[PDB]
DNA sequence: TACCCCCCCTTCGGTGCTTTGCACCGAAGGGGGGG
């Protein structure tokens, strides 16, 4: 009841509110206005705008909510359960009517005013609204800090309403601090249930079951349908993304490429065999429940990685080996060109932000990788990375880059002269080139853009040429796609260029500037553009 | 008395979220926070403040204890009114010819003047919570803070009272000021150096300025871009050189390549050799010669802003430009280490601001060559300095970095 | 006929050189956990 009131003000500019009145029939009215009254007498509630009635058997505004200075918002992040420390007794109290104790501000009191179709003004802070939870939080923790000055040992969370309080304390004495915790509410103005309507584990909060040892998903539903539409797929991969938090190894991506292409949510889509595969491995590994474990402080944090294919990687933060205590999976397609280094890179940069948003400190890596490769990936590129701190786990697949390229030209080897002039208005164009020895080849292409011919010329040259190649290229695109050393792009033609560059035992590429006379390039303008 | 703040004609506040922190730089902030809260430097705010931006805890150069670092950037971006058309202060050019410039910590010095009560309201901060446990410990300054582009123009006159006294007892010491920091240039010794630096840390102790590291402006030398030497050139050499000189044609006007390409005229095996001709010879002869010389038409703008690149050349190897428009550069250099990878990065943008201050006085907005997730993740466990440049991330450099080798 | 929050996925726009095409990142939609 005593509680120091938040000072609120609406946003500069305008006005409070505007609504209209909303009178309505005569049967649901009583129904409320029995209960209002009986809420005014208690005293918690005693200027031409007014605010419309809304019946349940409740008020509602938006012109207010989006005329009110706006506030910074007190629990963005929720608390992943992996990160809550082992506390050998737990216990909730609901408390009940809060936003009823919680008072308001002089000023405000005047723009807060209800009118049924009789007039109050809100004396108390009233609910749904956009700055009630930023103010009942904070007068809640202004309640709650002496509580928890006066006693380190125990530990409390409080979420809306509920709030938590863990200890190390017996049985008997836990269950005497918390008749304290309850009596220093009570003073407050604030209710909260007795010993007999407490709550008991597994408390399921937010979508978890909480033990006093163990942390679990609540129970995870698929449908079971022999088709599957549009929001039936996009549901099923919704709960596949929350349940891969504590399942190892779920793959989603199969399933989510059959959204591409369509718009309308109502359609009907026939599966694949990949997808088909994809459900059977997941209800299989989803069959039967698995536990995580509540983090300890005296361990050390180590996160392996593992790879799956096609982009997609699992990993298993844990303490003690064969006990978990968070899982996930990253598959995202980050650029249009990139090889298994670069995933494994930003996998491992994912994984350290979660890790210290959740448990403050980055873990000890097991990555598939060799040292050699790693060091080989990191000097040799142009940007800058570094993965923290890892050590070298045999378990297959590892990760490996397929083609080097090389520094110096080859001795022996042929020298393509490649290019391509595709016109931009008729859609045609024109793939050539020429070698040192003489070959020389010409190939028309239809409906390509100007660069497609100039990237499929090293395609061209790369398929007639051996083992050994140097390549004369005049456009830096192709040069650069082919110098990042890509396993994988959106295009099929790169996909093509690979495994041609897979194949050759030593390839080395080379810049020259173009449509200046320069050398042999010169000589295959004349069979490329005209 | 406390000089009025306003930022520009309706212009909005600090909306900034704070991403998460190491549990040792939050205890530390934690600990720091609440020293500074019992002796009235900061003061707890309630839900109604809608303005927030970040915070670090860093370490000092060849110190123990934490030091805590508000990002301040887009403060700075609204409040630029108030410092570059108010207070726009002029540049000592003597500054960059100085034998050798100490750098010396006069944020403290700021921690005793209030601050406008309207203003007050926009420096708002908050320390994290790990796992989101519990609801953020939330606080405002009451004093000035260090970090903020006007609060070194409010602690101006007090700055010129204190020094009035050491200007006038020696003037060849030049005396520059930018954020906590103050740059003294002298043409004396390093012996003697060291005695006028501890004479000057006395000299601010007794007027209430407590403070508890070298730069070489003369030995600063810019890298010209050289071509290689060898006695047989060889068709791919030749073809790495030439077009090199076209690029390069932009930046310079005085390069020439025709009789460079006259050594390649018919498809040739890039392994074979190729003797220089007497016009060749001339060409790449005076190529090289313009290359010596330094860059023409380029000039110092104080109205725009600068853009520093840095280039990654391998085993410890990093390039970097300063200029204002393209290809018109007014700076180039070259760091290098004698570790990690984001480590020397962050050395090497340190250096290059604290040059650009020396020099021009306004630090550049660096062009990374760096993952934005992987810098926002690292880039704070090594920044040792008390100030933040702006930093964008570019994707892609030409393929031939031609500037080392 | 509400919001607000964190996550994961596909889709559109605008801007930059990597040029009139391609690439990129942030914004929107849709699901999940809700209060
Ligand atoms: C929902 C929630 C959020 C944050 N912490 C907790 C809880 N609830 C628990 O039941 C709980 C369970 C196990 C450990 N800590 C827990 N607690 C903490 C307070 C002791």
């Amino acid at each position: 009841s005593p509680i120091e009131t938040v000072p609120v003000k609406l946003k500069p500019g305008m006005d409070g509110p505007k609504v209209k009145q909303w009178p309505l029939t005569e049967e649901k009215i009583k129904a409320l206005v029995e209960i209002c009254t009986e809420m005014e007498k208690e005293g918690k509630i005693s200027n031409p705008y007014n605010t419309p009635v809304f019946a349940c058997k409740l008020v509602d505004f938006r012109e207010l909510n989006k005329r009110t200075q706006d506030f910074w918002e007190v629990q963005l992040g929720i608390p992943h359960p992996a990160g809550l420390k082992k506390k050998k007794s737990v216990t909730v109290l609901d408390v009940g009517d809060a936003y009823f104790s919680v008072p308001l501000d002089e000023d405000f009191r005047k723009y807060t005013a209800f009118t049924i179709p009789i007039r109050y003004q809100y004396n108390v802070l009233p609910q749904g609204w956009k700055g009630s939870p930023a103010i009942f939080q904070s007068s809640m923790t202004k309640i709650l800090e002496p509580f928890k000055k006066q006693n380190p040992d125990i530990v409390i969370y409080q979420y809306i309403d509920d709030l938590y309080v863990g200890s190390d304390l017996e049985i008997g004495q836990h269950r005497t601090k918390i008749e304290e915790l309850r009596q220093h509410l009570l003073r407050w103005g604030l209710t909260t249930p007795d010993k007999k309507h407490q709550k008991e584990p597994p408390f399921l909060w937010m979508g978890y079951e909480l033990h006093p040892d163990k942390w679990t998903v609540q129970p995870i539903v698929l449908p079971e349908k022999d088709s599957w539409t549009v929001n039936d797929i996009q549901k099923l991969v919704g709960k596949l993304n929350w349940a891969s938090q504590i399942y190892p190894g779920i793959k989603v991506r199969q399933l989510s490429k059959l959204l591409r292409g369509t718009k309308a949510l109502t359609e009907v889509i026939p599966l694949t065999e990949e997808a088909e595969l994809e459900l059977a491995e997941n209800r299989e590994i989803l069959k039967e429940p698995v536990h995580g474990v509540y983090y300890d402080p005296s361990k050390d944090l180590i996160a392996e990685i593992q790879k799956q294919g096609q982009g997609q990687w699992t990993y298993q933060i844990y303490q003690e080996p064969f006990k978990n205590l968070k899982t996930g999976k990253y598959a995202r397609m980050r650029g249009a060109h990139t090889n298994d280094v670069k995933q494994l890179t930003e996998a491992v940069q994912k994984i350290t932000t979660e890790s210290i948003v959740i448990w403050g400190k980055t873990p000890k890596f097991k990555l598939p990788i060799q040292k050699e490769t790693w060091e080989t990936w990191w000097t040799e590129y142009w940007q800058a990375t570094w993965i923290p701190e890892w050590e070298f786990v045999n378990t297959p697949p590892l990760v490996k880059l397929w083609y080097q390229l090389e520094k110096e030209p080859i001795v022996g080897a042929e020298t393509f002269y490649v290019d391509g002039a595709a016109n931009r208005e008729t859609k045609l164009g024109k793939a050539g080139y020429v070698t040192n020895k003489g070959r020389q080849k010409v190939v028309p292409l239809t409906n390509t853009t100007n660069q497609k011919t100039e990237l499929q010329a090293i395609y061209l040259a790369l398929q007639d040429s051996g083992l050994e190649v140097n390549i004369v290229t005049n456009s830096q695109y192709a040069l650069g796609i082919i110098q990042a050393q890509p396993d994988k792009s959106e295009s099929e033609l790169v996909n093509q260029i690979i495994e041609q560059l897979i194949k050759k035992e030593k390839v080395y590429l080379a810049w020259v500037p173009a449509h200046k006379g320069i050398g042999g390039n010169e000589q295959v303008d004349k069979l490329v553009s005209a | 008395e406390t000089v009025p703040v306003k930022l520009k004609p309706g212009m909005d506040g600090p909306k900034v979220k704070q991403w998460p922190l190491t549990e040792e730089k939050i205890k530390a902030l934690v600990e720091i926070c609440t020293e500074m809260e019992k002796e009235g430097k900061i003061s707890k705010i309630g839900p109604e403040n809608p303005y927030n931006t970040p915070v670090f805890a860093i370490k000092k150069k060849d110190s123990t204890k934490w030091r805590k670092l508000v990002d301040f950037r887009e403060l700075n971006k609204r409040t630029q009114d108030f410092w570059e058309v108010q207070l726009g202060i002029p540049h000592p050019a003597g500054l960059k010819k100085k034998k050798s410039v100490t750098v010396l910590d006069v944020g403290d010095a700021y921690f005793s003047v209030p601050l406008d009560e309207d203003f007050r309201k926009y420096t708002a901060f908050t320390i994290p919570s790990i796992n989101n446990k519990t609801p953020g410990i939330r606080y405002q300054y009451n004093v000035l803070p260090q970090g903020w582009k006007g609060s070194p123009a409010i602690f101006q006159s007090s700055m010129t009272k204190i020094l009035e006294p050491f200007k006038k007892q020696n003037p060849d010491i030049v005396i520059y000021q930018y954020m906590d920091d103050l740059y003294v240039g002298s043409d004396l010794e390093i012996g003697q150096h060291r005695t006028k630096i501890e004479e000057l840390r006395q000299h601010l102790l007794r007027w209430g300025l407590t403070t508890p590291y070298e730069l070489h402006p003369d030995k600063w030398t810019v890298q010209p871009i050289v071509l290689p030497e060898k006695d047989s050139w060889t068709v791919n050499d030749i073809q790495k050189l030439v077009g090199k000189l076209n690029w390069a044609s932009q930046i310079y006007p005085g390069i020439k390549v025709r009789q460079l390409s006259k050594l390649l005229r018919g498809t040739k095996a890039l392994t074979e050799v190729i003797p220089l001709t007497e016009e060749a010879e001339l060409e790449l002869a005076e190529n090289r010669e313009i290359l010596k010389e330094p860059v023409h038409g380029v000039y110092y703008d104080p109205s725009k802003d600068l853009i520093a690149e840095i280039q990654k050349q391998g085993q410890g190897q990093w390039t970097y430009q300063i200029y204002q428009e393209p290809f018109k550069n007014l700076k180039t250099g070259k760091y290098a280490r004698m570790t990690n990878d984001v480590k020397q990065l962050t050395e090497a943008v340190q250096k290059i601001t604290t040059e650009s201050i020396v020099i021009w006085g306004k630090t550049p907005k660096f062009k990374l060559p760096i993952q934005k997730e992987t810098w926002e993740t690292w880039w704070t466990e090594y920044w040792q300095a008390t100030w933040i440049p702006e930093w964008e991330f570019v994707n892609t450099p030409p393929l031939v970095k031609l500037w080392y080798q």
